[PDB]
RNA sequence: GCUCAGUGAUAAAGGAGGUAGGGGUGCAGAGACAGCCAGGAGGUUUGCCUAGAAGCAGCCACCCUUGAAAGAGUGCGUAA
RNA sequence: UUCACAUCGACGGGAAGGUUUGGCACCUCGAUGUCGGCUCUUCGCCACCUGGGGCUGUAGUAUGUUCCAAGGGUUGGGCUG
């Protein structure tokens, strides 16, 4: 059981991933192409991924939330977030981008409604300095 | 063990006891051991 | 270091320290304050140190009033000086405080940070003191 | 509290015939001198010192070392303090006969028991 | 030591 | 702690959720994750109401609504189910399957109450076999 | 009077013979005999239901502390003669070993000499040559004692955890040499 | 009534579950303290910085959500 | 390195001692006299070494600091009133 952060449709570079989870006995090409196929099924985004491994070297992995900070960095059109959140505001997103970032991240949250997901994403955007209305 | 006139608990785990009349401080970690005097 | 800018005569009477000070009793500026319990003589250096200590330990908390000040001169004769041939040279300056007198006033903090800061202040004081809250 | 009573009787202060300048007093035989009781931490604290007469000639015993070694000295030394000092004092002190055991070889003298009017003299555990 | 003793009639 | 006012309004909210519902389901939980608590709270609040309460808080709310025959179900830890909207078998059926996945996860079924009557740990099997409103009507 | 310890009565199980004379208590259990004397204030009551409830003559702070202590004491001599007490200590290191032979416990702790330890009657010491040692005895005080005397010779050092330790121990481990 | 220090002979700031009182203020019988069983989540690996900073080197923000409760984290720990 | 309290500890405060340099003039003036060595003691503990320990930024050796401890020890020379 190990936690890594990988890019959307790119896998198996030598320094970031392969040695790290490959020293625990995990197959590199199966995890990398199953993860690229699962990020080809959903909208492609940078994915933190938790890969669970077992005694027989088989592995099952869960793709976590594509970062709400990266999704709200591409929704407000910016690159770098605000160095001082709630002091300097670096962009603005509409409520429809709230419901969109909370629909793409909805299978990956624990929220029981779309309004809870929308206020979670409005809380993360209130946290990195990005205004929302 | 430090020995001094003023002994205070220096963290949360510290305990001030009374041994044969003198006030001591026992703790988990050895650096926080003190004796009054 | 606090000190008067001018006086006519240099040298002065020891005086005598009695009673309560009824005037400095109130806390009129800030919120929390340090009250002098006992009849003593505060050098300017001590007030300086106490203020500095309270200021540094408070930091992010706002305001410190110094309600006293060393306006009475004090004189000393050198070492190996036989007694006679005049009163000595004023070295330093003191403020006379009597019980009930307020020393430090402090505002802009929670009561906890204030209790701690006032403690570290009262550590550089020659006298026993007290912690009081505004009415 | 006992040694006071003892001193009174040795000195003679309980006879109408008392005189400071004379011995009108009794003899007193103290028995079971290791069973004598003492309050507080005194057993480990009270300190019997005696001095050689050379410098650094001081010797100290705790009460208990003493009571294990030669326990009669304790009561002899506690009564001698309350007798007068000087000629009649010392000559008096010879009337105090102390034994560590429960037994005394004076049965010929027909000893009576000593009256104690003190309340607190008897300790109980 | 900055304190004195009591000599004679003081004492 | 909890003031007497908040506990009187809590027993009143539990009694108002008691008057509208046709069935009670008692469940005790010890040593379980919050994740399956929130999955059980993905499945439950839709068709039914789940309320976790103290022994006496359940005692004085159920005695008055005439559910009193369920008093032995309040010994030990207490979590309750009332059916406000949906039927009895659609609420009782998921709980026993969730108790078969919870065998190592520490769940046990104490008892249920339907028709004003008390059914034990095994007698709720019937309450599970009952069909949906489309098949009965 | 209000010590949460002295209120709880002690259960004397069958196999346990309780002989009470005045303030002196002699208990003869399956494993043997234990004797204790009570101080002035503590009065322990032998019930008709077969229980021991501790009461106190007067309440000084003295007697309060007393009765708490003695209720636990004589609960431990009862449960002591019934079942018994086992202290277990294991040894950590290279060459460290123990051998029970006759009346001695021989310890090789890395000293020059073999360390010999005279084992008291009341104690029975079982040894695992797998470097574990258990001592069993009817009296908590004496077993605890001897256990400590074992541990004394080479107390656990901070770095590599080496030395004699009790079965369950938190040992501060510093990183030496970094 | 008090003291257990042989204090009862002398000295201060400071320290203190010493001890015997007195006064406010908290909670509780829908059970308070201590113990013991479980939970301690989602955003998120907050933003900045940094080879890395993931509650826990440093800086700034310190909100929101699911909630019985859970700090953008009190301490330990990892190169992270 | 992180970490006030391993070790230091600025600005200030509270003391003990009576060994330094002093203030006083109670003391003795007739022949009650200062600093070093020799010989000869003796006592204090604020411990330099030797005995036992706690902490360490103690791996080991060696330290550092501190606790109890004054039983014993504490060289020979060139140089100075
Ligand atoms: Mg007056
Ligand atoms: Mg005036
Ligand atoms: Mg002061
Ligand atoms: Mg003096
Ligand atoms: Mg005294
Ligand atoms: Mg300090
Ligand atoms: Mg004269
Ligand atoms: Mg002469
Ligand atoms: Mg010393
Ligand atoms: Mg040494
Ligand atoms: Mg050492
Ligand atoms: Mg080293
Ligand atoms: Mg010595
Ligand atoms: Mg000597
Ligand atoms: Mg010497
Ligand atoms: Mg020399
Ligand atoms: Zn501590």
């Amino acid at each position: 059981v190990i936690k890594l952060a990988l890019e959307a449709g790119k896998a198996t570079p030598a320094p970031p991933v392969g040695p790290a989870l490959g020293s625990k006995g995990v197959n590199i090409m199966a995890f990398c192409k199953d993860y690229n196929a699962r990020t080809a099924d959903k909208p492609g985004f940078v994915i933190p991924v938790e890969i669970t491994v077992f005694d027989d070297k088989s592995f099952t992995f869960i793709l976590k939330t594509p970062p709400a900070s990266v999704l709200l960095l591409k929704a407000s059109g910016a690159e770098k977030g605000s160095k001082d959140p709630q002091m300097e505001k670096v962009g603005k997103i509409t409520i429809d981008q709230l419901r969109g970032i909370a629909t793409e991240k909805l299978p990956d949250l624990n929220c029981t409604t779309i309004e809870s997901a929308m206020r979670i994403i409005a809380g993360t955007a209130a946290n990195m300095g990005i205004d929302i209305d | 063990m430090k020995i001094r006139a003023s002994v205070r608990p220096i963290c949360e785990k510290c305990r001030l006891i009374r041994r044969r009349g003198r006030i001591i401080v026992i703790c988990s970690n050895p650096k926080h051991k003190q004796r009054q005097g | 270091m606090l000190s008067p800018k001018r006086t006519r005569f240099r040298k002065q009477h020891r005086g005598r320290m009695k009673g309560i000070s009824y005037r400095g009793n109130r806390i009129c500026f800030g919120r929390y304050a340090l009250q002098a319990l006992e009849p003593a003589w505060i050098t300017s250096r001590q007030i300086e140190a106490g203020r500095r200590a309270m200021t540094r330990n408070a930091r992010r908390g706002g305001k410190i009033w110094v309600r006293i000040f060393p306006d009475k001169p004090v004189t000393v004769r050198p070492a190996e000086t036989r007694m006679g041939s005049g009163k000595g040279s004023p070295e330093y300056w003191v403020a006379v405080v009597k019980p009930g007198r307020i020393l430090y006033e402090i505002s802009g903090v929670a009561e906890n940070i204030a209790r701690r800061a006032v403690a570290i202040a009262a550590s550089k004081m020659p006298i026993r003191t007290q912690f009081i809250i505004s009415g | 509290r006992m040694a006071s009573t003892i001193a009174i009787h040795i000195r003679g202060k309980n006879l109408a015939s008392y005189t400071p300048s004379v011995d009108m007093g009794a003899f007193v035989i103290v028995v079971n001198a290791d069973k004598v009781a003492v309050s507080g931490k005194k057993r480990t604290q009270k300190l019997y010192r005696r001095h050689s007469g050379r410098p650094g000639g001081l010797k100290e015993e705790t009460f208990d070392q003493l009571q294990k070694r030669i326990p009669e000295r304790i009561i002899e030394h506690a009564v001698r303090g309350m007798l007068p000092k000087g000629r009649l004092g010392r000559y008096l002190f010879n009337h105090l006969k102390v034994y560590k055991g429960a037994e005394h070889p004076h049965q010929a003298q027909q000893p009576i028991d000593l009256p104690l009017r003190d309340k607190r003299i008897r300790v109980e555990k | 030591s900055s304190r004195p003793q009591k000599k004679g009639t003081a004492h | 702690a909890i003031s007497r006012t908040k506990k009187e309004e809590t027993v009143e909210t539990v009694q108002k959720h008691l008057e509208n519902c046709y069935l009670l389901a008692a469940i005790n939980y010890k040593g379980f994750t919050v994740k399956q608590f929130q999955d059980l709270r993905k499945a439950l609040p839709e068709n039914t109401t789940l309320i976790v309460a103290k022994n006496t808080l359940v005692e004085k709310a159920v005695q008055d609504t005439q559910w009193a025959a369920i008093k032995p179900c309040m010994k030990g830890m207490n979590a309750w189910l009332f059916v406000h909207s949906e039927e009895i078998p659609i609420a009782i059926k998921p709980y026993r399957t969730f108790q078969k996945e919870r065998k190592l996860e520490d769940n046990d079924f104490t008892g249920a109450c339907f028709e004003g009557k008390f059914y034990g740990p095994g007698e709720v099997k019937r309450l599970e076999t009952m069909p949906s409103k489309a098949e009965i009507f | 009077k209000e010590s949460r310890i002295g209120k709880q009565p002690i259960t004397v199980p069958a196999n346990v013979a309780i002989a009470m004379e005045g303030q002196d208590l002699k208990v003869k259990g399956p494993l043997g005999e234990l004797s204790i004397t009570y101080p002035r204030e503590v009065l322990v009551e032998k019930q008709e239901s077969g229980f021991l409830r501790v009461r106190k003559a007067v309440e000084t702070r003295r007697a309060n502390q007393m009765h708490g202590l003695f209720r636990t004491l004589t609960d431990n001599m009862v449960v002591g003669v019934s079942k018994g007490f086992e202290k277990k200590l294991q040894l950590v290191g290279v060459g460290y070993r123990a051998t029970v032979e006759g009346k001695d416990l021989i310890l090789s702790l890395g000293f020059s000499h073999p360390v010999r330890m005279a084992i008291p009657d009341e104690l029975q010491v079982k040894v695992e040559e797998n470097t574990k040692v258990t001592v069993s005895g009817r009296d908590k005080s004496v077993v605890g004692q001897f256990a400590a005397t074992i541990r004394s010779w080479r107390p656990p050092e901070p770095y590599k955890g080496k030395g004699v330790r009790y079965v369950d121990e938190v040992v501060r481990r510093k990183e030496g040499k970094a």
